[PDB]
This record gives C-alpha cells, structure tokens and sequence, in this order.
RNA sequence: UAUGCCAGCUGGUGGAUUGCUCGGCUCAGGCGCUGAUGAAGGACGUGCCAAGCUGCGAUAAGCCAUGGGGAGCC
RNA sequence: GUGGAAGUCUGUUAGAGUUGGUGUCCUACAAUACCCUCUCGUGAUCUAUGUGUAGGGGUGAAAGGCCCAUCGAGUCCGGCA
RNA sequence: GUCGGGUGAGAACCCCGACGGCCUAAUGGAUAAGGGUUCCUCAGCACUGCUGAUCAGCUGAGGGUUAGCCGGUCCUAAGUC
RNA sequence: AGGGAAACGUGAUUCAACCUGGGGCCCAUGAAAAGACGAGCAUAGUGUCCGUACCGAGAACCGACACAGGUGUCCAUGGCGGCGAAAGCCAAGGCCUGUCGGGAGCAACCAACGUUAGGGAAUUCGGCAAGUUAGUCCCGUACCUUCGGAAGAAGGGAUGCC
RNA sequence: UGUCCCAACGUUGGGCCCGGUGAACUGUACAUUCCAGUGCGGAGUCUGGAGACACCCAGGGGGAAGCGAAGACCCUAUGGA
C-alpha cells in the first residue's frame, strides 16, 4: 500500500480542536494538552524565544 | 440576569401547532430547563401549561414547543401580541 | 400520404451495440427525402421507436413499412407502424 | 458523529458568519465578505 | 414542469419504490400544482397517480424440473455439480438411518417380539453399523 | 497577392512611470506595573434591518454623576 | 463403521496479500492508479475502536524497514545573514 | 439510451410517458467516524458543474432536528490525569 | 385496537434469529465494575440536562478536485441455478451522474479482443504472451517416503432429454 | 498453441471531420535545407557548391549531440554524514 494518496483515506480521527482556553483548534482531544498554548500541560502559558529572531 | 422567555418563535410550523394542537413555540434561553419554560410561560400569559419539548437550534438559541390545556386556546393567548 | 419500405442495412456501419438509434436516424432521413421535407419536420410516432428498439438496442430489423403523411403550412410528415 | 451542545453552537455561528453583506451596507457605504466558508471548499476548526 | 418533488411525495404515501409511481402524462400540469401530501393522495383517489404493479418471478418451469426430480430424473452423472459427500451429508444419513434402526428396535421390544436381551444384542450391533437399513436389519432379525 | 515581415496610426490589454500619502522605519523627551475586589488572553453574545471591524456585556456601539462643549446627533 | 483432528487441502465466501504481464497509464483517474494473472484464506489469521512506546530515542519474524508523500537518525522554529 | 411530450427567451443531457438497458454484499436498506447545514421550500444563473442547463451538493432568502422507556449520561478495561 | 380495494386461510417441510444441551482442546485458561435478583401490592407525584437535519460516498468523509484511490458495522434466508454467501439470468429497491455531444463501412496507427489453413517452440535469455486441461461418478494409479504422504499421480470409461 | 514460418480478416474504444469546453511542456536570435569542408577535434547559421515558389492536412519519429534532472560513474575540496 502507497503512503500517499491511499494511506490519506483512513483519517478520519479527531485529535486537536478548539481550545477553551486560547481558542485555537490545537487542543489534542487524545493528549488533552494544547499544542498551541499549553493548557492542560501548564498553569504559565507556553512561549519559547526562538518563536522569534535571537535579536527580536 | 437572563430572562427565561426570549420572543414568540413566529412560523408556518408553530402555526400549525397553534391552530391544530394548542400550541405555543417559544425562543427561550438555553439554560432554561422545560420546567423554567412551562412556569415563566404561565406567568407570562395566565394560562395552564401541560407540557414542554426543547431543542437546541443551529441558531444558537434554544426553542420550546409549548402545549397549553384544553382550557386555554393558544390561537387566543397568541393573538394579542 | 403513402406507406414506405425502409431499408435499415445501413445501420451496421454503426458499432452494433447502436443499432436502435442510428436506425431511428434513417428513418428520419428517409422519410425527410421521400418526402421532400426537413428532417427537422419529421415527426415518428412513438410505434416506429418500439418497432426498431424491439429485439434491443443490437438487433435492428433490415426493413420497416412505415405509413407517412404529408402536410400543413411549413411542411412535414407523420408517420408510423404499418 | 455525535456533536456537544457548546460544538453545535460554534458550527451555528460559523454558518451565520457565512451570510452575504447585507444590500443596505452597500449603499450606506457607496460600495465582498472576505470570511465566507463553503461547507466542501473549506474546513471548519475542532 | 419538474414532477420530481411530487415522485419522491407519491412514492411514500402511496408506499412504493419511486420507480414504480406512475403519473398521468395529460395531467402534468395538475400534478405540478400538488403541494403537500394531501394534495398527492387526493390526485391518488383522481387515478392521477398510480403505483405500477411489481412482479414476481415465475416458478412454473421450476415446478416441471422440481416433478421430474421428486420422481427420479434429470439427476444423471452429467446433471451433478458438487462432490457426492455434498449432495448427501454422510454424517446427517448415518444418523438418518441409525435412528430409524433404533426406533425399530424400540417397538419390537415393547411389543413383545424381543426379550431386553435380544433387543440389547441388535441395538449395539446397530450401532456398530451392522444393518445397512431398518429393511437389512429386520431381515436379519429372521435368524 | 494570399499566409506573412518591419515601422507607425486608432482602440485594447497591462499597470510601469510621474504626481499624491491615512502607513512604515529611526531618533528623542515623558511615563511605567496588572491579577483571587478573578487580570491579561479567548469564547459567545450585543444594532430596526447588521456579514466584517470597532465598542460594549443579558443595564450589551451602551446606564449615572460632575465638569467641559454646543445645535446638532444616532 | 463411527468420530471429526489439522499454523491441512480446493476455494475471486468475506477478507488479507501482491507473482508475472516487465501490459494500460506514465503533464495519470492516482505524487504508487487500472486490468488479467497469482498467494493466503481456523490461524504465528484478518479487522474496527480505544490505548502505550518519541528522535541518537521508539518500533523492527532484520529490509537500515517503519515512526503522517519526510528516515544510514522525523518534523517545526531558533542558533542563522 | 430512443420516440413522443411538458416547461421555458433558450433544452441531447430539467420534468412526464413509453420502449431499451445498468446495479444484486451492491449502484439497494440501516448506520460508526468524519463532514457541518450540505437536509426542505421559494427565487435565480455572474461563480461552481470536464459540453449545455430552465437543473443542482452552486448563488440568495426563508424554514427544518420535539424522547422517563434510542443514544449520551452511570460502571468499570488497556491505560490517562 | 390497528391496517387492507378485497379476502382478511389452513396444514406441512427445511428451519437465520432466539432458547437449551452433549462432546473435544490448552507448555494458550479465555475482563472488571456499576447495576439486577434475592425482597409484595394500591393510588398519586416526579422523570430535569445533552444528541436527534442530512451525506455516509465512482459528487456531502481523507486524498489540493463533483479524484477509477482509501474508508468500520448490520442486512449471509428474495427466485432459478448449483456444493456454494460461486457463475450466469431475474425480482424488490436504486439508477441511466463511473455525466460532453454530432458525423464518416468509420483509412493508416494504437488499446482491449475473436478466428485463422499446413507446420507446431523453428520464436525467445527463457513458451514471455496465449493456449491446453477442467465440474461429477466408476475403474485404475509408478519412483520415492519421515508410512502421514506421494495421489485428483498417470491412464481408461461415463455424463442430455423422454 | 498465431511465440515463429507469415501474416489476414473481423469486433469494441480511440484515432479522422463537425459543435461546445480548453490546458501543459518548451522558446538568445535567425531559421526551405542537402552534400562536403572547416571550426574547442560531433555545424540548419562559418567556407564552397548543390537544391529550394508560399501555405496547409495526416503520419511514423532520422536530426536539432530534441525535452525532462547544476552527472549517480570518475577525480578535486585541508566538504558532510
Ligand atoms: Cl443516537
Ligand atoms: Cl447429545
Ligand atoms: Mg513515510
Ligand atoms: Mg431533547
Ligand atoms: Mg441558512
Ligand atoms: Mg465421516
Ligand atoms: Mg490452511
Ligand atoms: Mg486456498
Ligand atoms: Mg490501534
Ligand atoms: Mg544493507
Ligand atoms: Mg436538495
Ligand atoms: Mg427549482
Ligand atoms: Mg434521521
Ligand atoms: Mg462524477
Ligand atoms: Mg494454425
Ligand atoms: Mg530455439
Ligand atoms: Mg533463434
Ligand atoms: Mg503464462
Ligand atoms: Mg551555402
Ligand atoms: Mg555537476
Ligand atoms: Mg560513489
Ligand atoms: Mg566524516
Ligand atoms: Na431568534
Ligand atoms: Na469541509
Ligand atoms: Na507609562
Ligand atoms: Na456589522
Ligand atoms: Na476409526
Ligand atoms: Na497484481
Ligand atoms: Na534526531
Ligand atoms: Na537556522
Ligand atoms: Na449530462
Ligand atoms: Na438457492
Ligand atoms: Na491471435
Ligand atoms: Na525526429
């Protein structure tokens, strides 16, 4: 069986949505931890500093 | 605070309800459980409510078929507003 | 107003799953130079259709006597089975 | 697939989001919905 | 006119598939007209609209071959398909017939004929498939 | 002299150019904490008609007081 | 004779697999497809759903196979001009 | 598919009838996931539809989902917080 | 009661569902908890909350597409056929939307395919491709063998209808 | 037994003509070439001759060292893994 194309037909599983907490659809509905702000994970909001330039 | 009763839900379907089975559909708050609905109706217009059917709509609101006893005519109760 | 023999041998330079409809064309074409009429003027009668569809849309019949009818202020012919 | 009663809301009012500018508007303004949303052509959120 | 609306209406309260309702081809324009169900039953009761008659397959050629069987032909070497063991269950007619040996016993033995000693005998010579039938067996029976 | 070549003329296509700037970029001075009295952020609501944006929060593009302001406004 | 065992046999039952045609396609219907052919088909079987293992780590009846068209070290962003 | 016919400014493909066919573990019936209003009605053709369209899953407006006894809800599984 | 225009049957066979038993297997032992029963009856009151449309696929899902791909369950008892949930034909139900059409005896060429006299693998790396054989019953069956098998060995015969 | 001797005829879909729809690849310029020669030794374009009226349709693909891919082979780099 390919990888492509006809590996694409069985996904039909929902993992993230809507987030309740920072509203983007990230909230992994398996994990129940958004990929997006961390809820779920952690109190403090999830950011790095390589999300922008070292220098910005 | 959140009043129970929204407005009149007004269509060819609640007429029919109205004129054939005495009943009247409402557009009530969704937290509003059937209870809520049938005493803010009764308070709301004097009449006797005998049951009431909810349903979520793709509004966003929730509706309430409402029917009224045998004692009261919803064709009545309705027409004065 | 006549009744017609129609020859239907050309309908095997048609792919033979087709019989049926290139048959129905000539009848249409037929009549419309027998007839001195349009084959836009040709109307066949619904008998004509089931006699060429009978066996199917492969098994035509070589030949057809159609009864046909010529007239009014355009010009045209009606016909059918015989 | 089975839908929550806060999920039937979101749909509701993406459907809603997905109506024309009203005629009105355009005249009030001397003259496009940038956020409209084709049930097969697009994918909602969740 | 577009009667597809109304088809898909007749089709249920006429409770029928949709390709079996019939319209009247002169009365397309009524037909049109008819809104609600109602409107449909009552061009029902006008002939309007008609369900078509659904067959059946015919089982007369099949009741023929079936006689011919009953009594004995069309079974030849050249009319079987499947292995012999497939047309006749070996296990099933064992127990046909070692049954209806151990039913004969049984009477012969309430009626008197066999002494529980004899009838023992030939049950547990039955049972060791010793009679081919109950025929077989009552023959033996006969010393 | 068909098909056609080169340049131009009229019209088009295209959106360069010139002009314009409600936006940026940079520097400089001032100022500088919010949150369980539930913040920041998000969701959903909220208009006569209201899709987006803004505002607002079931008292929902808003309610009150005081000052300013002024014949206009929504 | 009975019995009905088997990583048993035939088998396009369902289902799974993919040998040859080096056919068709090869700006495709398709970033792995179509057809015929062929294998397995009561078992170390096939399958849905849920659930566990995460990147020098997994997983691997081992082919350096696989870990979302990505693998002799995934992907994203940063170090980075 | 064909012959008639209906509607329409416009009809090979929108609708009716007949004739002729196609699907039989599916091209039928009920559904999970997933989709998300695509469901129904009216009004339309600038977009979408491998041609056309009076049709439409398209465009626009309205309407539609009613449960003590079907599901969730409750219980506990691998396992998760 | 209901439903049917009407009649509004009776018996039978084979019997999915459902029920209830017996046997056999394991270096494999085939969940748990809630709950129910155990523990009567009358009358009355209460039974809120969330889901409920539709598609479910050669156009409603995943695959950038109205994609020839991929995608789970139940209907496995509709008829003939036959061993059969097989072929082939046909119902019920669905469809003419695997959605561009018109015309030329319609050439060359190509894709799928049928038939080819005599010869019969001379073709080719190679019988690649194609073909031959074929279902059922009866007879009969070698070397070899781990005695299980080899074996449907091979070979010979039969086969319809009335 | 059409694999072959050695091919023929036929079937279906294309192909061809017409209505409608309507891309892509590719493009320094010029360009009707052919035989020779010459040139960085593999030229439609240089040199010498020959031939050559323009346009269009269909074809099978000789040539444009045809199109497609900054050669996987080989070597080089005080490259990587
Ligand atoms: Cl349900
Ligand atoms: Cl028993
Ligand atoms: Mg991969
Ligand atoms: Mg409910
Ligand atoms: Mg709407
Ligand atoms: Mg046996
Ligand atoms: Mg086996
Ligand atoms: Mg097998
Ligand atoms: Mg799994
Ligand atoms: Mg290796
Ligand atoms: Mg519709
Ligand atoms: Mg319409
Ligand atoms: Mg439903
Ligand atoms: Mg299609
Ligand atoms: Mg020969
Ligand atoms: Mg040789
Ligand atoms: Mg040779
Ligand atoms: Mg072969
Ligand atoms: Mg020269
Ligand atoms: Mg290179
Ligand atoms: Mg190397
Ligand atoms: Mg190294
Ligand atoms: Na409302
Ligand atoms: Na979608
Ligand atoms: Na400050
Ligand atoms: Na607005
Ligand atoms: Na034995
Ligand atoms: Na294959
Ligand atoms: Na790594
Ligand atoms: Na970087
Ligand atoms: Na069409
Ligand atoms: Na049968
Ligand atoms: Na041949
Ligand atoms: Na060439």
């Amino acid at each position: 069986t390919g990888a492509g194309t006809p590996s694409q037909g069985k996904k039909n599983t929902t993992t993230h949505t809507k987030c309740r907490r920072c509203g983007e659809k990230s909230y992994h509905t398996k994990k129940k931890v958004c990929s997006s702000c961390g809820f779920g994970k952690s109190a403090k909001r999830r950011d790095y500093e390589w999300q922008s330039k070292a220098g910005e | 605070s959140w009043d129970v009763i929204k407005h009149p839900h007004v269509t060819e379907k609640a007429m029919n309800d109205m004129d054939f089975q005495n009943k009247l559909q409402f557009a009530v708050d969704d937290r509003a459980s059937k209870g809520e609905v049938a005493d803010a109706v009764e308070e709301q217009y004097d009449v006797t409510v005998e049951q009431v059917n909810t349903q979520n709509t793709m509004d966003g609101e929730k509706k309430a078929v409402v029917r009224l006893s045998e004692d009261d005519d919803a064709q009545e109760v309705a027409s004065r507003i | 107003e006549r009744v017609v023999t129609i020859p239907l041998r050309d309908a095997r330079a048609e792919p033979n799953h087709k019989r049926a409809d290139k048959a129905m064309i000539l009848i249409r074409e037929h009549l419309a130079k027998h007839f001195s009429v349009d084959e836009d003027a040709v109307r066949l009668d619904p008998s004509i259709n089931e006699a060429a569809w009978a066996r199917g849309r492969a098994n035509t019949p070589s030949k057809i006597r159609v009864r046909a009818a010529r007239f009014e202020e355009e010009g045209e012919a009606i016909v059918e089975a015989e | 697939g089975k839908k929550s009663k806060a999920t039937k809301k979101r749909l509701a009012k993406l459907d809603n989001q997905n109506s024309r500018v009203p005629a009105w508007v355009m005249l009030k303004t001397d003259e496009r919905n940038h956020k409209r949303r084709h049930w097969r052509r697009n994918d909602t959120d969740e | 006119t577009d009667l597809s609306a109304q088809k898909r209406l007749a089709a249920d309260v006429l409770d029928v598939g949709k390709n079996r309702v019939w319209f009247n081809p002169e009365r397309q324009g009524d037909i049109a007209d008819a809104i609600t169900r109602e409107d449909v039953r009552e061009l029902v009761d006008e002939g309007a609209i008609q369900a078509k008659d659904k067959k059946g397959n015919s089982r007369g050629r099949a009741r023929e071959r079936q006689k011919k069987r009953a009594k004995g032909h069309q079974k030849g070497a050249g009319s079987r398909k499947g292995k012999a063991g497939a047309r006749q269950n070996s296990k099933e007619d064992w127990e046909s017939r070692i049954r209806a040996q151990r039913t004969k016993l049984r009477e012969l033995r309430d009626e008197g004929t066999l002494s529980s000693s004899q009838y023992r005998d030939l049950y547990d010579k039955a049972g060791g498939g010793e009679f081919d039938s109950v025929a077989d067996l009552e023959r033996y029976i006969d010393a």
